[PDB]
């Protein structure tokens, strides 16, 4: 009834073991794997790009004093600078501005812009693998989609495999992921107000639709200049500039152990890192009987090409007696090697040929046909390769 | 051959066509192309060959004023100056010649060539081939108005140059236009308008084929059944982001303009520092100039060379052996060193 | 859009050959432009009288043939009674659509 | 050497013959699933066509 | 810091919108995967940004911008190694056999 | 109040008035206004990238 | 919201900034002023304010 | 890939071969895109060089 197996958790492996019973004729079930998104679901801080600084001008009230009053602004800054005469190319009112002051509070402020200015502060929840099962039950051939631990019932179409548990304790992004929109940079930022001067997060930002929030860019408006009654105005450089400096690449293209970024539900983009397992309960659509099945026989098993090798490549011709025609296993009685072909179509008395695909040196492999395993041979010098893209060692 | 300049020029006069950088983030139907530089007269002969006839009045012959651009909206027959090659500069102006500009320009990788006259009020087409050409001699200037160096190099033909360049078309002209469409229903009541129009329609031998007046065009109405005015009148250049739709593959040929030969130019001439030789020592005090080759080779030893393209005021270590130090930089000549007391 | 200038009315008599313009929105109404006239009447089916100003609708009453008139594209009715109580129209076919407005009442 | 490019030959009729010039640049491309959706109607008849 | 506080409030232009640019995919050179090893000869371009990733192993991240062709250490295994360079898909370092 | 579009991208900022919006007009400022481009190729692929 | 520009432009008699940088080195009300800049590109069509 | 990039031993031949890379592309989704992307200068080489 219930095959609990395991497999690769690299793509493109796909299993295929023949369960059978004990007397009830085996059935070739197999799957490979399919996009695999590990989704780490994190707790985000601060969302605020480093805004502008919406700056107050100074007052110079000339004849009579000035009266500066509360910021209410996280760069709320009042420069005051009594002694102000800012006679300009007009002129002040009180030309002798000695009783007059040349004040202005000041508050630097988010982006407006920061629906494309932010990032998930996410400290590190949890995860987990996103499944497209694309099994070969027999001949159902579909794709199934899941949540890749140990948890999920696989259900599908009477083939319940509940994908393995979790065969692989990585994470792609770390306990600190700047997640800046389009990449989960893995950078600590600070706290919600854990403000450094002008550093990656220096505006800060309490709630992405919250108003309130930290600060840390220095806005020190200065006394003003001679005639001209300047804006003194200077901020600290801004950390959402300084942070687009610091703006990395694909560190999912640095995250090793195999490793691919997903985006906004910032998952596993090929996150290779594990072995997926599988409990596979079937259904009971391949059970055949002591006159049921295909009465193959005789596996005369010859790996008639060479392993050496690449992709599958071992050339199997295994000349097999048989009753009629079938669908014989191919469902490997060499654990070592990858046998290519699955349900492998059978005139009688001729020969099942594939590719099987493994190093071996002075063995050779057993085979797994329909009924039983024969031993085909290996190779004793070894491949011609230099570089290749991917395959099933 | 192609040594005649008229009717080479204005057999297929020139086609505003698809550059795809004509405005900000986008291109257009670019009225001016820029389509192969020339650039083998080593000072900087940048001949650019583009959709508009380089130097062509658009009645045919050498309009000093007229710049010759077209479209099938019309001929613009446009001023002179509109056109500017912005080689990361301004215009670098030398001349025009068939269907290419030449410029001695300054450096600058975005090249932009830009149009005003009469084909738009402007035009900006831009290339990247990064006008820095490291010239002849070992000097870092490029001296011309000193008469440092008379350097032999290559004089991009300014001449009348007919028959070593060929401006071809083969396929003849094929890409998207079909702007002499007009309203019907099923029975489409078109008019005379757009380009050389036919139709490519499910009816008609117009409403599917050529209209060359007006029409009310069957089993073909607007929705469905197009039209399109084909590059006709000439073998175009090959129009590059452009179709092979025009599958009329056929010759035509035209000269191109002045090919290059040998020539002579200004160098920056050999600047030397002060060479501490002493009884058992050589240094050089070489003062800064433009960043020139130095090169100190093994005269007639075995020669590791002191090489060098340098902007510093530093010392040139010359070890004279017995066999002499082989000491010239920068395009002046050398020094053979022999060391002795 | 663009709206044709509506003259009060393609006010008709019998034999009153009512030359409905409406005062184009560039100039004179055209074929390109579209701009003619029709005599619609009533029942929800506006009926084309002089479709693009140089000839008559298609299979209309015996009134109505196009013309691009002043400054105004429309339609004359000639052979036209009280039986065509409707809009007095000129509109343009203009290569995007036909879209005439109401016009005169006729 | 200098590359001459020709013109993407407005696919009617769907297919064509592709053709190898006989030269070492000489290498052409048969750009199928080809809707050239220019201004003036497609040479291809078909978009896919 | 005129004393009179009487505002007007008009708009901003520009909305934000993912404009598609035309971006930097050109030819690399010859991959000289040797039978024991891996390396990327690249021609050059406009600066480029290659990347190099543990691929499958332990993350030796590295990168670059570009001005001249390059033979790149291409860690060269069955175990992969993890290629990206300047607006293409990725090289998975495997040697064959 | 503002006016939107590209420029050689970098730090020396000018706005300038003609028709009597100066005899030039051109209010200036070391306006540092930094590349950042869009992938590893540090080009501006106009026409075709 | 401002998609109509009638009011936004009828209020707008605007007055000249003190532009210590205009010439030379001279400084006083230009009539044309260099308010802020504003980053809205992914290459940088910026918006000066 | 490199200098030698043209082949040919007839040197003012027309009978030549060559060894570049011309990397001819799928075309461009609705306007004409010539993907045509050669291998680099072998005259760039060795004349870079």
């Amino acid at each position: 009834y219930e095959h609990t197996a395991t497999i690769p958790n690299v793509v493109g492996f796909p299993y295929k073991a023949h369960i059978e019973r004990n007397g009830f004729s085996p059935m070739t079930l197999q799957l490979e794997v399919v996009e695999t998104s590990w989704e780490p679901t994190l707790n985000l801080e601060y969302i605020t790009c480093e805004y502008k600084t919406v700056v107050p001008s100074p007052f110079i009230k000339c004849c009579g004093t000035s009266e500066c009053s509360s910021k209410e602004q996280p760069d709320y800054q009042c420069k005051v600078y009594t002694g102000v005469y800012p006679f300009m190319w007009g002129g002040a009112y009180c030309f002798c501005d000695s009783e007059n002051t040349q004040l202005s509070e000041a508050y630097v402020d988010r982006s407006d812009v920061c629906k494309h200015d932010h990032a998930s502060a996410y400290k590190a929840h949890t995860a987990s693998l996103k499944a497209t099962i694309r099994i070969s039950y027999g001949t159902i051939n579909q794709t199934t989609e899941a949540f890749v631990n140990g948890e999920h019932a696989v259900n599908v179409g009477g083939s319940k495999f509940i994908f393995g548990p979790i065969s692989t304790a990585w994470s792609p992004f770390d306990n600190k992921i700047v997640v800046y929109k389009d990449d989960v940079y893995n950078q600590d930022f600070p706290p919600y107000g854990s403000g450094q001067p002008g550093r990656f997060g220096d505006i800060q930002s309490r709630t992405v639709e919250s108003k309130d929030l930290y600060a840390n860019t220095a806005l020190k408006l200065s006394r003003p200049s001679p005639g001209v009654v300047h804006v003194p105005y200077t901020p600290t450089p801004s950390g959402f500039k300084y942070w687009l400096k610091e703006k990395g690449s694909s560190l999912n293209t640095k995250a090793p152990f195999g490793c691919k970024i997903k985006t906004n539900p910032v998952r596993a983009m090929d996150c290779a890192v594990g072995s997926i397992p599988v409990s596979m309960d079937i259904p009971d659509s391949a059970f055949t009987r002591v006159v049921d099945a295909p009465a193959v026989t005789d596996l005369s098993c010859q790996v008639v090409v060479c392993t050496h090798s690449s992709d599958f490549g071992g050339v199997a011709t295994l000349s097999y007696k048989t009753d009629k025609p079938g669908k014989c296993a191919v469902h490997s009685h060499s654990n070592v090697a990858t046998l290519q072909e699955a349900t492998v179509d059978v005139k009688e008395d001729g020969k099942v040929t594939v590719h099987f695909s493994t190093a071996s040196a002075s063995p050779a492999f057993k085979v797994s046909v329909c009924d039983a395993k024969t031993t085909c041979t290996a190779a004793c010098e070894p491949p011609k390769d230099h570089i290749v893209p991917y395959g099933a060692s | 051959s192609v040594t005649e300049h008229f009717n080479v020029y204005k057999a297929t006069r020139p086609y505003l066509a698809y550059c795809a950088d004509c405005g900000d983030g986008y291109f257009c139907y670019s009225p001016v192309a820029i389509e192969k530089i020339r650039d083998e007269a080593p000072d900087g002969m940048l001949k650019i060959q583009v959709s508009a006839q380089i130097g062509l009045d658009k009645a045919g012959t050498h309009a000093h004023t007229k710049i010759r651009y077209m479209a099938g909206h019309d001929v613009q027959e446009s001023k002179r100056d509109s056109l500017r090659v912005y080689t990361s500069a301004a215009c670098s102006i030398h001349g025009t010649m068939g269907h290419f500009i030449v410029a001695h320009c300054p450096p600058g990788d975005y090249l932009k060539v830009s149009f005003e006259d009469a084909d738009s009020h402007v035009k900006a087409c831009k290339v990247q081939y990064k006008h820095d050409p490291l010239p002849v001699g070992r000097e870092k200037f490029v001296v011309r108005p000193h008469f440092g160096v008379e350097l032999p190099c290559t004089s991009y033909q300014l001449t009348t140059a007919p028959t070593d360049e060929e401006i071809d078309m083969h396929t003849p002209p094929d890409i998207p236009d079909r702007t002499l469409l007009s309203q019907t229903a099923g029975n489409v009541k078109i008019t005379a308008g757009g380009r050389t129009i036919r139709y490519n329609c499910t009816c008609g031998r117009d409403n599917v084929g050529t209209t060359s007046t007006d029409k009310t065009i069957n089993t073909c109405k607007i929705d469905q059944c197009h039209a399109a005015v084909t590059s006709h009148d000439k073998w175009q250049f090959t129009s590059p982001f452009v179709p092979r739709a025009d599958q009329t593959a056929r010759r035509g040929k035209v000269h191109v303009p002045f090919p290059l030969t040998n020539v002579t130019c200004r160098v920056p001439l050999a600047r030397a520092p002060d060479v501490t030789y002493g009884k058992k020592e050589v240094t050089l005090r070489l003062h800064p100039d433009h960043p020139t080759l130095f090169s100190y080779r093994s005269l007639g030893a075995e020669p590791h060379p002191y090489e060098e393209w340098v902007d510093k005021f530093s010392e040139r270590i010359i070890p004279v052996t017995e066999e002499g130090i082989e000491y010239q930089w920068g395009n002046n000549p050398p020094v053979r060193l022999w060391a002795q007391l | 859009q663009a709206v044709v200038t509506q003259e009060s009315a393609l006010t008709t008599s019998p034999g009153e050959t009512v030359t409905l313009t409406c005062r184009s929105n560039i100039g004179a109404v055209t074929s390109s432009n579209c701009a003619n006239w029709v005599q619609e009447k009533p029942d929800h089916f506006f009926t084309g009288l002089i479709g693009d100003t140089n000839n008559r609708r298609s299979g209309v009453p015996a009134r109505f043939s196009g013309s691009l008139i002043g400054d105004k594209a429309a339609l004359t009715i000639t052979g036209a009674q009280t039986e065509d109580e409707a809009i007095y129209f000129c509109a343009l076919w203009y290569n995007n659509l036909w879209v005439f407005g109401g016009g005169t009442k006729l």
